[PDB]
């Protein structure tokens, strides 16, 4: 079981960036995928989530309207499209799977498997 | 969601961390989950649904609802328990998952 | 278990027969060769002596023995190879007994050959013997296989990558 | 064995003659079968056909 | 079959994202969606047992289906074909009918669970609440978050609110 | 299983020849039988789907069952007989048990449909009609043909006849 | 499934040793346990019919499974093994799943029987009895052994005790 | 090729008896209701009688109740209508119509989709 | 059939153990009952045991002194008699309960009876 995040790096303020999340060792089409960021010195902040088939998407108020979450089950990858980035978005972005039971998957599944994370820097 | 900024415990002692809402009550319907993080490693799930321990978690980590506030109890704290502990609460009125501020535990 | 072992050593056995039978159909590189597990016996010094060679199974496992009988296209080839014109091949065992008589017939050219070689096989139980007696048209065994069957399986006809 | 009984093994004659049976009880690895060594052609077919006789 | 999922409760709740069955409450302190953890967990356990029973009950030994026969052996080719075709037909029919019937059974199970939850909450609130249909119950007495949690848990104190309800009835 | 077909409703109606379930009303303008088109049509669709699932799910390929073996091939004939007998036994057992279980389930389905119809009519007319027991309700108000048609359709107006029923209750 | 065996009646009665379903009464003349003969007998008949349908529907013909083949005939042995193993797999799967589903349906049958008996007693005592939960009814009138027997049989006399119940209610 | 064929009509005296036969082909006869309708020479249609699939249930109009009896023979794929005490008003053309029956249910109100060519019955001196 | 054995003469205050053996029927699918009949008096039900032996019932007269047990492997039911009195001199029968294939109850009729065993308590 493994989640690896890609993308990220230096982005000018107001730019765009796409973060990938490839899962291996487990069936990717049977769990929720969550995105959490940790600012350099501050706590964790939940950002977005996506259903198994991608029908249901949830976002936090801080990034509602700017961030779009997508999923590609065939390629075993989940995406986080970042738009209109500000300097306050500089954080390490983790991806978290939800512990899903065999018969049901819910939005409140615990985030058991995380990733090493990718550092996103928004500066001029 | 408010957590205590920092608290300390002695070796072999018992400490009880606290997670609470600003203007409400923490119940089992909020599904409190606790995470342990050592900077800058990824967060590690400790307790979910207030009483469930994932495989590999030491048995000394227990949770419960201690009123209007969620509680995580460590019985016999070891040297490797010195980390930052976060609490995820589920709110249904805006449909969101809210992380806590974080508490730094210092094992003395 | 599998074990390819020489049932009849080429050098030791067949002292009165020529063991250099080679055909252009079984061509390795550009030269003409033959099967690696069978031996083509042709008469030596203008005559084909009677042969009687036997093997005893002491491997505590079943032994797969393969051989063949040569069928020349015309009487001239049979006379020029085995000297007789009515040869006989006999293979005997405690549970396998069969007598072969060469058949001289003209068949369509397959791999530039008109005659045919019919291939036969048998399984020898532990502590069993097999006797080969012939005066012509024998493709004598050279390497036998000692095996032990494991459950049931089959052959997959495919060209997929193997990993 | 069935071979010894149907061939009339000299040391296997104590069996009482019967006119019909429903099945055959046999021992694993019988001692007295074909006293003279040889091969019994179509043995399993004979055992199958002799299993029940009216 | 029990007339709850598509009966007197017309549609589902897309806002309850944490349980199969649950509650929607509204008082002065606010409104929200919550799920009955006990009923949802029991249903999850039952369905998991059902799926594992259907899946893990199939124990298959090592075997090879392919077989090769020459042109002088056609009765065996056809006998092998008959065996394979008969097994395929039996397994296909059984699998299709099994899935078809247990789909009904699972849907009826969910319907029964919802109906039982509704009956339990009706039994707790004998006449202190008025039925409006739609699975909803209007209270004749002021009801706070503690009382809602009491109804959800199963520890509603009927004698405590009987006088006020009778006055407002 | 739901106590409707042989429960609080003892027998059926021979004068209701237009459906499986329905109503019998009696008022000043007259009395007669009727059928609930919605429930009857839903039941018909379900039963048709079940019957077609039983029938059309059996797809058979071309095959010949008879084989011929000479008197020196007896193990062959015994193996063929074993195959045929096993398939026949499996199919007989499966068919018989399947028919029995669906015969249970169809009657249970009809019980559920009748009980759900009774419960729907019960919910509409609350204290505006008393329960005379064996499947009938006695209106506390004058019920004309339009009101009866409203009850059958599902658009009964309780507030309209609330006061008149209260005066007579 | 019907919320009676583990629903509003949490536990069974160890002292009612004469049937599956029954009554417990307490009046001035005494208290005791009795069983409903009709419901118990119908349940026994149904379960006996189900068990006999499962058992006696398996009609098997005289056959011998064993077959012996020599060393030069393995396609024969492998085909025989395939046939036997396939039959064993089919029968094991079918028997196990049949037992599971039939156990579920039997438990649902018992739940339905208890629920129907409770509903019958509820319908008999319209408002002369108060429901305490736990499946139990408190009478608003004195209920001697004759009245309890009438309730048990199904011949309760509502108008006889209606006035006394109204006075005490 | 579903079709119905009526037979057994002709000229009869008043007070006589006459039997009509309706034979159906191309469909399962034992799975549909069978109805009888007559049309007077210049007037509208008039439903007469109906019989169930098994013949257990039989229905009649008020005008021919007690005189007309309708039977059914599922083995021979035929349905009968025995008319007795014929009168001059019975001079009409008699049709046979079958009800559109679902696979799982047959009812008295099934629509009359398949009709027959009809037969002529004349009652006169 | 049922056959009882293990009786005879016992001094008052002694101990006795009766045993009934059933043949021709499944012994684990029926209840087993013990009755006694005094020389000049009527029948008196004593004890009963369930099919698996979990449930055990007694009469008030012999409650606390008699213990009834089962051994389904040996197809035998036991009745142990302790602190025997002179009033316990009777013929002891064993009666099986007519049980349905699907249900066994304490009120199953006693359709099969054994010949009986005579027990004498005297000095």
């Amino acid at each position: 079981e493994k989640l690896v995040e890609s993308g990220g790096g230096l982005v000018q303020p107001g730019g765009s960036l796409r973060l990938s999340c490839v899962g291996s060792g487990f069936t990717f089409s049977s769990t929720y995928i969550n995105w959490v960021r940790q600012a350099p010195g501050k706590g964790l902040e939940w950002l977005a989530s996506i259903s198994t088939s991608g029908g249901s998407t949830y976002y936090a108020d801080s990034v509602k309207g700017r961030f779009t979450i997508s999923r590609d089950n065939s390629q075993n990858t989940a995406y986080l499209q970042m738009n209109s980035l500000r300097t306050e978005d500089t954080a390490r972005y983790y991806s978290a799977r939800g512990r899903a039971a065999l018969v049901a998957t819910f939005f409140t599944d615990p985030m058991d498997l995380w990733g090493p994370g990718v550092e996103v820097v928004v500066s001029s | 969601v408010i957590q205590e900024p920092a608290m300390s415990v002695s070796l072999g002692g018992t400490v009880t961390l606290t997670c609470a809402f600003t203007s409400g009550s923490v119940t089992s319907s909020n599904y409190p989950s606790w995470f342990q993080q050592t900077p800058g490693q990824p967060p590690r799930l400790m307790i979910y649904k207030t009483n469930n321990r994932p495989t590999g978690v030491p048995s000394r980590f227990s949770g419960a609802i201690s009123g209007n506030k969620a509680a995580l109890t460590i019985t016999g704290a070891q040297a490797n328990d010195e980390a930052d502990y976060f609490c995820n609460l589920y709110k249904s009125s805006p449909i969101a998952l809210i992380f806590g501020g974080g508490t730094h535990l210092t094992v003395l | 278990s599998f074990e390819r072992f020489e049932i009849f050593p080429k050098e030791s056995s067949w002292p009165n027969h020529t063991t250099t039978g080679v055909s252009a159909s079984c061509s390795h590189n550009g030269e003409s060769s033959f099967y690696k597990n069978l031996l083509w016996l042709t008469g030596k010094n203008g005559l084909y002596p009677n042969l009687s060679k036997s093997y005893a199974n002491n491997k505590e496992k079943e032994v797969l023995v393969l051989w063949g009988v040569h069928h020349p296209p015309n009487i001239g080839d049979q006379r020029a190879l085995y000297h007789k014109e009515n040869a006989y091949v006999s293979v005997v065992s405690s549970h396998y007994s069969r007598k072969f008589t060469p058949e001289i017939a003209k068949r369509p050219k397959v791999r530039d050959q008109e005659g045919r070689i019919n291939y036969y096989w048998t399984l020898l139980e532990p502590g069993d013997t097999i006797i080969f007696e012939a005066n012509g048209n024998l493709i004598a065994p050279r390497y036998a296989f000692a095996l032990s069957r494991g459950f049931g399986s089959g052959i997959i006809n495919s060209n997929a990558p193997m990993d | 064995s069935v071979a010894g009984w149907i061939l009339g093994n000299p040391e296997c004659e104590l069996l009482i003659s019967r006119e019909s049976w429903s099945y055959i009880v046999e021992k694993p690895n019988p001692e007295n079968g074909t006293c003279y060594p040889g091969h019994f052609a179509d043995y399993e077919e004979l055992r199958e056909q002799l299993s029940s006789v009216s | 079959l029990f007339g709850a999922i598509a009966g007197f409760i017309e549609g589902g709740w897309t806002g309850m994202v944490d349980g199969w069955y649950g509650y929607h409450h509204q008082n002065e302190q606010g409104s929200g969606y919550a799920a009955d953890q006990k009923s949802t967990q029991n249903a999850i356990n039952g369905i998991t047992n059902k799926v594992n029973s259907v899946i893990e009950k199939m124990n298959t030994q090592f075997t090879a289906v392919g077989k090769e026969f020459n042109k002088l052996e056609r009765r065996m080719e056809n006998l092998n074909k008959k065996v394979d075709d008969g097994f395929i037909d039996i397994w296909t029919y059984n699998a299709e009918l099994l899935v078809l019937l247990e789909n009904e059974r699972t849907l009826d199970f969910h319907d029964s669970n919802v109906k039982n939850l509704y009956e339990k909450v009706k039994s707790q609130l004998k006449n202190n609440a008025k039925e409006i249909g739609n699975g909803c119950f209007e209270f004749y007495h002021k009801c706070n978050d503690e009382c809602m949690e009491s109804v959800k848990n199963g520890t509603y104190d009927y004698p405590k609110y009987s006088e006020e309800s009778k006055l407002n009835r």
